[PDB]
RNA sequence: AGCGGCACGCGAGCUGGGUUCAGAACGUCGUGAGACAGUUCGGUCUCUAUCCGCCACGGGCGCAGGAGGCUUGAGGGGGGCUC
RNA sequence: ACCGGAGCGCUGUCUCGGCGAGGGACCCGGUGAAAUUGAACUGGCCGUGAAGAUGCGGCCUACCCGUGGCAGGACGAAAAGA
RNA sequence: UCGGGGCUUAAGCCCAGCGCCGAAGCUGCGGGUCUGGGGGAUGACCCCAGGCGGUAGGGGAGCGUUCCCGAUGCCGAUGAAGGCCGACCCGCGAGGGCGGCUGGAGGUAAGGGAAGUGCGAAUGCCGGCAUGAGUAACGAUAAAGAGGGUGAGAAUCCCUCUCGC
RNA sequence: GGUGAAAAGAACCCCGGGAGGGGAGUGAAAUAGAGCCUGAAACCGUGGGCUUACAAGCAGUCACGGCCCCGCAAGGGGUUGU
């Protein structure tokens, strides 16, 4: 907001040195080299994108981690199947689980569920992967995990 | 402003120095004929009175 | 036992009557209030004043004597200060400080 | 650790001058004047032994010195630059030529001038008769 | 991401202000104290090595003013030792004079006799 | 009726006639604007001394007991002309 | 009310200063600034150092703190030299 | 005034001799570090030797502040951050850790990421407080004095008288 | 810009013209008491330990000693005489 008049003569004044207020060097004044809006985003290689996810997928996998369910007791969006489901499915909640699977009330279950983050066949990333420390998903999910590598 | 001025901020030691002698003195005071008040030499003095 | 009595936001230089109270440390009750009484100057009024609230505290709330206490300590501390203006030859504009005082005076039992 | 001396009674002592020569003498004299001969010497206390000389006219001096030495008093004032030759030192207080020649060897330090106390002289001889007269060349 | 001076430099200060405590005047209240502190610096490491020195001599005059005593020069009494072959009375040591002179007087004997 | 040092001593002591700003003119050089160890008339000289230094006057202690009165003179200073 | 020369009158312009009046300076009470300010425990001479020293070297001198007064130095202040 | 006191068959000058003083140079004992070399399933680390003043300047390795993942976690009223003090422990160091005191509510390990990332100076910008200094100045040299009254308190407010402009 | 969980914002007594204090009372907390959370630094001040009036200076550093304080001891801290 500030204006761009010379505040001094800068001369005979005895004073300092100066031009506008705007200067940095001016409690108040402008920034200097501030940061400005920016895209921190790039293209990593199309390689890289598919192999980071399957070493990923065969790394918590070699652990034996990765197991590959079918069956879902759990008929509706009500989270007490998924718990009852998970709980003789050998998942006592102390461990992080990504919950891969098509079907949207798998989702609506382990969704609320704390020790679990939902997740849709595609939006496997290596991120929410090495994220968690189990990896169950859907076989039909597996599939078109192995359509882009397998 | 002009030709007068100080060369140096004086210290705050040298400072104190110079008022040594600016410390005050106590008055000095009698005992009246009239009340056991003070009063302060070849002098009357209010709520005491004199004489002649 | 000991007896306070504070004077803030006195309008006067401390260097002034920092003069006054270093005649009344440790000086008898009776001693010191002749002095202030006949003492010539102004910062006599603020400290006679204040000095003498320390005897009624030492007595009203502390069971302290009145003819037999003195003054165990007492010293002032500067305030805030009431910047001024001040117009100078050519334009020039001096900032006036009159500052403020905040005497202090404790009194206390002598002996046995 | 070096060893800490302490505390030590002052040793006097009597020094004959007839015949010295100024500076010759005048050595032993400060040498003497502090600690500095005794093997337990120590700057920092300064101990020196209480010198007393007597005879001080006798001193010698080498060729041309009561003639050409000169000494050299300064006043704060113009011209007040006064100066003295040796004869005219030895005509007044003469003890004074030894007393500028010791003074002059002496440390400059505020103890070398707690020495110089140490250092007494006369010409008779006849010392005030103290205690302590341990003669010595 | 902003980060402000916060308490960093506060830190710094009172941290050397403490180390010029004991100085004078603003000296030891301030960055003045800083500026003191090098200068004290360079003097420490100087007077270290001054140090060893100062008591190189220290002995020394004490060494000397003792076997003058006895009757020889300093340079007399080394000479001998070192022709002796007598490393033992390393100067600081020498202070026998004062602790067992008797010692200190048969060290000078054998420097006397040592020499010729 | 000496010659010289001392920032050709001395402007936080004085003056400001000279030189060294702006105005003017003559001579003079330049087409000119302008220019001149050439001349001329005119032209703002900054109340407060902190430190050293100096001239004067006090306060505090010290002077191995307290006190009153009178003194010694190391040392330093002033003076010093001449018809 | 322009600049120069001379003369008369009249005078502290001067020889050459003296005395006095009042308004300030000085003491007491009341109020209370400024420029400046690396830090200070800030002597003289002879040398000395980027060539003009409180601060280095040698020597002389000098109890501690002020109040009044003078301006020689702190290459004093002021203005990033016209 | 030779740096000074001083110095005369020398404390001067020339010739020859032996001894000592004297640096952060050298040796001794100890520790760092980097480099080369040796032991070495043994990564490791031990041992030997040498280099290691340093401005511009190049290179290398760390500490610390802000924020993110780590976090639906952990520390936290039996006291977080910040503050004040320490002679203690760790690190060459920048720093970290512990103990007391204050404080009253946030803090964010290991391992990684991103920057408005460290100030003593710019006649730097803002604010606060010092120094001169109880100093100069209280703004026309027309001028004040006294009695009474009011009042917590009057040279300064009211009233009367006298004076002056 | 910020009292505190809440105004429960200090009734009443005392000194005082007032201001401001000392009690009492509220509160977990009053050096949270009102431009009041935390309260650093410059700067001002009182009390205490050590120190200084023959002294020469970038104010420090190196050594020895005295005095004061902590520790069973050796030792460590503060001060500064030379
Ligand atoms: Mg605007
Ligand atoms: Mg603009
Ligand atoms: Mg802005
Ligand atoms: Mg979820
Ligand atoms: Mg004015
Ligand atoms: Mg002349
Ligand atoms: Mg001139
Ligand atoms: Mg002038
Ligand atoms: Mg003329
Ligand atoms: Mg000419
Ligand atoms: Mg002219
Ligand atoms: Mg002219
Ligand atoms: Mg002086
Ligand atoms: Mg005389
Ligand atoms: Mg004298
Ligand atoms: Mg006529
Ligand atoms: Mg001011
Ligand atoms: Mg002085
Ligand atoms: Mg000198
Ligand atoms: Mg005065
Ligand atoms: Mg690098
Ligand atoms: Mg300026
Ligand atoms: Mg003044
Ligand atoms: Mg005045
Ligand atoms: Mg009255
Ligand atoms: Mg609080
Ligand atoms: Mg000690």
């Amino acid at each position: 907001a500030y204006s761009g008049r010379k505040i001094w003569p800068q001369k005979h004044t005895g004073r300092a040195r100066h031009g506008d207020i705007g200067a940095p060097i001016f409690v108040g004044g402008g920034v200097v080299f501030g940061p400005k809006p920016r895209d921190y985003s790039y293209t990593l290689p199309k390689k890289v994108r598919k192999k980071g996810l399957a070493m990923a997928v065969a790394d918590r996998a070699r652990e034996g981690k990765l197991l590959l369910v079918e069956a879902f007791a759990g008929v509706n969006g009500k989270t007490k199947e998924f718990l009852a489901w998970a709980k003789e499915a050998g998942l006592d909640g102390s461990e992080s689980v990504l919950l891969v699977t098509g079907n949207e009330l798998v989702r609506r279950a382990a969704r609320n569920l704390p020790w679990v983050v939902t997740l849709a066949p595609e939006g496997l990333n290596v991120y929410d992967i090495v994220r968690t420390e189990r990896l169950v998903m859907d076989l039909d999910a597996w599939e078109v995990f192995q359509n882009r590598i397998g | 402003a002009k030709h007068p001025v100080p060369k140096k901020k004086t210290s705050k030691a040298r400072r104190d120095a110079r008022r040594s002698h600016h410390a005050l003195t106590p008055p000095i005071l009698v005992p009246c004929p009239e009340c056991k008040a003070m009063k302060p030499p070849h002098t009357v003095c209010p709520e005491c009175g004199y004489y002649a | 036992m000991e007896a306070k009595a504070i004077a803030r936001y006195v309008r006067i230089s401390p260097r002034k009557v920092r003069l006054v109270v270093d005649l009344i440390r440790g000086k008898s009750l009776e001693e010191a209030r002749n002095i202030l009484r006949y003492t010539n100057k102004r910062g006599a009024y603020f400290v006679a004043k204040v000095l003498e609230s320390a005897a009624a505290n030492a007595v009203n709330n502390h069971d302290m004597l009145e003819d037999r206490l003195y003054v165990k300590a007492a010293y002032v501390d500067e305030g805030p200060a009431l910047k001024r203006v001040l117009p100078r030859a050519r334009g020039r504009a001096d900032i006036i400080k009159k500052r403020t005082s905040h005497i202090t005076v404790i009194l206390g039992e002598k002996h046995g | 650790k070096t060893y800490v001396p302490k505390q030590v009674e002052p040793r006097w002592v009597l020094i004959d001058a007839e015949g010295k020569t100024l500076g010759r003498l005048a050595t032993k004299i400060a040498t003497l004047l502090r600690g500095k001969h005794r093997p337990d010497w120590t700057p920092n206390v300064a101990m020196g032994d209480f010198v007393v000389v007597v005879n001080a006219d006798k001193i010698r001096v080498t060729g041309k010195k009561l003639e050409q030495k000169i000494y050299t008093r300064y006043s704060g004032y113009p011209g007040g630059l006064k100066k003295i030759p040796l004869e005219k030192m030895l005509a007044t207080h003469p003890e004074r030529v030894l007393e500028h020649a010791v003074k002059g060897m002496l440390p400059k330090g505020p103890l070398g001038r707690r020495l110089f106390k140490r250092l007494k002289v006369y010409a008779g001889p006849d010392h005030p008769h103290q205690a302590q007269r341990p003669e010595k060349l | 991401p902003r980060a402000k001076t916060g308490v960093v430099r506060r830190r710094k200060h009172k941290k050397i202000l403490k180390l010029a405590k004991g100085y004078w005047g603003l000296r030891s209240k301030s960055r003045k104290a800083r500026e003191t502190l090098f200068a004290a610096g360079n003097y420490a490491y100087a007077h270290r090595k001054r140090r060893k020195r100062d008591f190189r001599r220290l002995w020394i005059v004490r060494i000397n003013a003792a076997c003058r005593q006895h009757g020889l020069n300093y340079s007399t009494f080394i000479h001998g030792l070192k022709k002796a072959g007598i490393e033992v009375d390393r100067k600081n040591l020498a202070d026998l004079a004062v602790r067992e002179p008797q010692v200190f007087a048969e060290l000078v004997e054998r420097a006397k006799a040592a020499q010729g």
